[PDB]
Formats: C-alpha cells, sequence, structure tokens
C-alpha cells in the first residue's frame, strides 16, 4: 500500500470543487461556488491485488493569483493537475502561469518535473467545446504528461483521465 | 480555517498539539462533524503527520487523542483498519514509556477494531503480523497503574481472542499470567473483574491447566466468585468459565474444593431457587457440580463442610447422589459433630434416614443429653426405639432422667399428618443426576 498527494490547480470559478466532489464524494454539476480556501479530498483506489492505495486530492483556491504561490503546499507532493475551463482564454494564459509558477517552485527526489495532465473542463457546453486542435499547440508544446477533455457536471471523461495519470504517477 | 492552520505549519509540534487538542474538544463536544471531517480527509493525513513528528510523546499523545474523539460512534471499512492500524501501532511502539500515549492509542485501537471475509482475513493476518498483541501485553503488563489503562487492555485482549490466529500467539505470549496478576491487583472493582473471568475461560488451553498455574486459577476464581455472590452477570461468566475449565481438563476441582468453592454453589443453589429464577445459569451450575461430584472423596470433603454449616436443603441432594452417612473420621461421627454444633433438627432427620450406624448414634443421644434439646432428642428416639408393633423399646440408654417434651413426637398423635411437599431438593438431585448420566 502507498499514499500519495495530488494538487489541483487552475482559475478561479472553473467548478474547480466540481471535479473532485465527482471524484471522491460523487457529487456532480450543483450550485457553483467560491472556493476561500484550500479543501481537501480522499480516493481509495484498488489497482492491484494486494496494492491499495490512498490520494489526498487538494483544490488549491485559485482567487490569489497574483498572491505568491507558496512552495509549502507543493512541499512533499507527488502530483499535480491543472484543470481550466474552455470558455476563456484568460482562463487557458492563467493555465500557462500554473505551468510556469510549478515548473519554477516544484522538485522531485529524481528531480525530473512531475506528472502534469491538461483538462478540458466543461466541454458539454457551447460553444468552445472541442477544439482539441487548438489545444494540441500547448499540449506538445507544454511538454506535458497528457491532456484530456472533461465534463464535471456529465462525468463523461473524469474516470478514465484520472486513471491514466495515476498510472503514469505510479509509472515513475 | 483549523485545520489549514495544521496543514500549513506542519513543522512545528506546538501549532498541531494546540490545534489538535482544539478540534479534538470542538468534535468532543458537538457529534454533528463526525464524519464530516471524515469526509474531508483528516485520518491519513495526521497519521502522516505522526509520521513525520515521532521524536515527542506529546504531539503522538494529541494525535492518538484526536483519533479516539474523532473515530467514535462510527464503523469504518477493511482499507480504513489498514491505513489506520499499522500506523497507530508503529505510533504506540516508538512511545511505550509514556503511560498517556498508551493509554489513547488503546482507546482508539479499541474504538476502531470492531467476498468480505476474505478481504477481512488479509487484515487480521497483517494485524496480527503487525505485533499488536506484543505491544498491548508489554504495556498492561510494566505498567500496572492508573486503573483505566488495565480496563483497555482487557477490553483489546478481549477482541483479540475471538482471531483464527490468537489463541496460539497469546499462549505464547503468557497473557494468563497478567491477566490473572490484574486480577489480583484488582479485587474490589466489578468491571476490571468482570471482564478478566471471561478472559480466564476463553484464554484455557491444556498448556496450563497443571498445577502452579491451576492452583493459582482455582484460588483467583473463588475469590472472585466469593466477592460477588449476588451480581448475576458475575457470577454467570465465573461458572462458565469453570465449566470449560472442567470441560478441558478433569483433574481440576482437586483444589477447588479444597479452596472453600462449595461455599459458592451452596448460596447461589440456595439464592437463584428463592429469587428469580434463570434457567440457564442453574443448569450451568448444576453441570459443573456434576462434573464435581465425581472423585467421592470430594463428595465426602463436601458433606462434612456441607454439613458443618446448616445446609439443609444441600445435605438432601447430596444423599440423593450417594455419600454414604458415615464418612466419620473416627474423632466423631457425622451423626456427632452435627448435633454438636446446633444444627437443624431436619439435619439429623436426613442423617438418621439414611444409613447411620446405631453406635455413633447412641453417641449423639448422650451427647444431645448433655445439651438439653427437646427437638434433637425426641428425632434421637424416634430411630432407637420405637416399632408397626406400636411399642416402645427404651432400654439400655443411660440416659440421666426423663421428660415429657421428650417422648412428645414418639406418641402417635393422630390429629394431623404433616405435609412436605418442599420436592426443591430432590429436583435439584434430579436435574444433577441427569447431566451426571448423560454426560458419562
Amino acid at each position: 500500500d502507498h499514499l500519495f498527494k495530488v494538487l489541483v490547480v487552475g482559475d478561479a470559478a472553473v467548478g474547480k470543487t466540481s471535479l473532485v466532489q465527482r471524484y471522491s464524494q460523487d457529487s456532480f454539476s450543483k450550485h457553483y461556488k467560491s472556493t476561500v480556501g484550500v479543501d481537501f479530498a480522499l480516493k481509495v483506489l484498488q489497482w492491484s491485488d494486494y496494492e491499495i492505495v490512498r490520494l489526498q486530492l487538494w483544490d488549491i483556491a485559485g482567487l490569489e493569483r497574483f498572491a505568491a504561490m507558496t512552495r509549502l503546499y507543493y512541499r512533499d507532493a507527488s502530483a499535480c493537475v491543472i484543470m481550466f475551463d474552455v470558455t476563456n482564454a484568460t482562463t487557458f494564459s492563467n493555465s500557462q502561469r500554473w505551468k510556469q509558477d510549478l515548473d519554477s517552485k516544484l522538485t522531485l527526489p529524481n528531480g525530473e518535473p512531475v506528472p502534469c495532465l491538461l483538462l478540458a473542463n466543461k466541454c458539454d457546453l457551447s460553444p468552445w467545446a472541442v477544439s482539441r486542435d487548438q489545444i494540441d499547440r500547448f499540449s506538445k508544446e507544454n511538454g506535458f504528461t497528457g491532456w484530456t477533455e472533461t465534463s464535471v457536471k456529465e462525468n463523461k471523461n473524469i474516470n478514465e483521465a484520472m486513471r491514466v495519470l495515476i498510472e503514469k504517477m505510479m509509472r515513475n | 480555517e483549523v485545520m489549514l492552520s495544521m496543514l500549513m505549519h506542519s513543522s512545528s509540534k506546538e501549532v498541531f498539539q494546540a490545534s489538535a487538542n482544539a478540534l479534538s474538544t470542538l468534535l468532543e463536544q458537538n457529534v454533528n462533524f463526525r464524519k464530516i471531517l471524515l469526509s474531508k480527509g483528516i485520518h491519513l493525513n495526521v497519521l502522516e503527520l505522526m509520521q513525520k513528528h515521532i521524536h515527542s510523546p506529546e504531539v503522538a499523545e494529541s494525535g492518538c487523542k484526536m483519533l479516539n474523539h474523532l473515530f467514535e460512534g462510527s464503523n469504518t471499512s477493511l482499507d480504513i483498519m489498514a491505513a489506520v492500524v499499522p500506523k497507530i501501532l508503529t505510533v504506540m511502539k516508538r512511545h511505550e514509556t509514556s503511560l498517556p500515549v498508551q493509554l489513547e492509542a488503546l482507546r482508539a485501537i479499541l474504538h476502531f477494531i470492531v467476498e468480505f471475509h476474505h478481504k477481512l482475513n488479509m487484515v487480521k493476518k497483517q494485524c496480527f503480523k503487525n505485533d499488536i498483541h506484543k505491544l498491548v501485553l508489554a504495556a498492561l503488563n510494566r505498567f500496572i497503574g492508573n486503573p483505566g489503562i488495565q480496563k483497555c487492555g482487557l477490553k483489546v485482549i478481549s477482541s483479540i481472542v475471538h482471531f483464527p490466529d490468537a489463541l496460539e500467539m497469546l499462549s505464547l505470549e503468557g497473557a494468563m499470567d497478567s491477566v490473572l496478576h490484574t486480577l489480583q491487583m484488582y479485587p474490589d472493582d466489578q468491571e476490571i473483574q468482570c471482564l478478566g473471568l471471561s478472559l480466564i475461560g476463553y484464554l484455557i488451553t491444556k498448556k496450563n491447566v497443571f498445577i502452579g498455574t491451576g492452583h493459582l486459577l482455582a484460588k483467583i476464581l473463588v475469590s472472585s466468585l466469593y466477592r460477588f455472590k449476588d451480581v448475576a452477570e458475575i457470577q454467570t461468566k465465573g461458572f462458565q468459565t469453570i465449566l470449560a475449565i472442567l470441560k478441558l481438563s478433569a483433574s481440576f476441582s482437586k483444589l477447588l474444593v479444597h479452596h472453600s468453592f462449595d461455599l459458592v454453589i451452596f448460596h447461589q443453589m440456595s439464592s437463584n431457587i428463592m429469587e428469580q429464577k434463570d434457567q440457564q445459569f442453574l443448569n450451568l451450575c448444576c453441570k459443573c457440580f456434576a462434573k464435581v461430584a465425581m472423585d467421592d472423596y470430594l463428595k465426602n470433603v463436601m458433606l462434612e463442610r456441607a454439613c458443618d454449616q446448616n445446609n439443609s436443603i444441600m445435605v438432601e441432594c447430596l444423599l440423593l447422589l450417594g455419600a454414604d452417612a458415615n464418612q466419620a473420621k473416627e474423632g466423631s461421627s457425622l451423626i456427632c459433630q452435627v448435633c454438636e454444633k446446633e444444627s437443624s433438627p431436619k439435619l439429623v432427620e436426613l442423617l438418621l434416614n439414611s444409613g447411620s450406624r446405631e453406635q455413633d448414634v447412641r453417641k449423639a443421644l448422650t451427647i444431645s443429653i448433655g445439651k438439653g434439646d427437646s427437638q434433637i432428642i425426641s428425632l434421637l428416639l424416634r430411630r432407637l426405639a420405637l416399632d408397626a408393633n406400636n411399642s416402645i423399646c427404651l432400654g439400655g440408654f443411660c440416659i440421666g432422667k426423663v421428660e415429657p417434651s421428650w417422648l412428645g413426637p414418639l406418641f402417635p398423635d393422630k390429629t394431623s399428618n404433616l405435609r412436605k411437599q418442599t420436592n426443591i431438593a430432590s429436583t435439584l438431585a434430579r436435574m444433577v443426576i441427569r447431566y451426571q448420566m448423560k454426560s458419562a
């Protein structure tokens, strides 16, 4: 058995808590609220026989983006993910900022960057929904471990994307 | 906010101590907050924190107390068990000397321990592999003060016994000696005695039935039963343990009867019949007495001690089983000594009706004449000289005088025929012999 920590970061009002409630508390859609501070969720996965893994999802509040993103949150962290809403290019620039900040202020025992995945939040909404051609530019430029579309309300691809990300994380 | 403080300042033990105590008191105050922080990711996270901060005992004690007050009144899964029990066991092992840490850890383990069976077997084996039993026995045996920890320990070991791989593992460690020591060290308490007597029967193995441990166990069991004779639960548990010991080895009860165990049965038989009826408790005691009924030398010692005390109900049962009424040690006959110690008339009546040699009866007659008592001498003459042929033959005896009261009942006095419908003794003997014959 093993335990790991994953930090979910992104822009404001992107349903940051919706995905983490869906994956752990089995709560999807619901009202849109503002996350004042860092909140936690627990996940247990039976990845293999006699090998059960625990995951601590930390959904960092993105309201204080201008404030110094303290390395204490990323301290001892084993994984991270950036999730941005697909209805704003400002969220895309914010995701670039999160990528730069984590690349600057995150370290691993091997020294290699920890896996990162680009989550396209709330694709089940018009009009900028399936613009994967534009997303591929940053997908290959940023050197992310993965990129995958998702919809928090419908939970269309949260499970497969999370499984791929965690398999990549234990792959290191 | 408190949780965030804890998380953002893991490097300091003081903030963890104060905030942990704060939210533990909050959780203890309001039950609603339970299972909300649990759903928020608090348990394994603080477990990792105590993994990070281990050099201090105060942090471990606060963490264990917080787990105790968090997990109370809740049921967890096997995964939570595997994620909680090993870490807290390692923490308790790392801080073994500090009493508060041990107390809080034992309380937490107690509140937290108790297809699906196959998964649970792995967790049970891993838990035993984590040396939980060694740590808990060492804690309860080394430090015998602060009774609460002892109680907690007993509770824990109880939940240990009813593991498949636990009985022999506990037998190796010698859990019996520690438990019996606790019972000796805490006679006056009820809960410690109550749990201990139940645990003694469950621990029983053929290794420790012999002398050196069986003799002490018999002394403790009699002391415990005698301490609380009226409490039904304590007596029931003690008799269940005694029955288990008797079933395991028949070499027992040789010293139990020696160590005044008869006082236990006779009072219970008297009390249970006079008080409310418990068929299970009564039959359990009767079955134990049936196992005691063998080795008739024990029966003879039982009769001598039963007849010494005014125990009219039991002596009839004992006679019905057997145990001939001429078991004198040649110092004085049974009828002689019973007549000496101001006994009830029904005692000498049952003695006379059963097999009693004439010479001892005449000795009893002379003794009863010395201490002038009309009822006993009248009952004695009813057997020495009266006929059928409606005739007295009160001859060769050297009685110094005669009084009308002495030979009162000797005359027929057909005014009424006395009725004695009390079948209590007869029934008790009937069940005892029924269990004796059926068991054999």
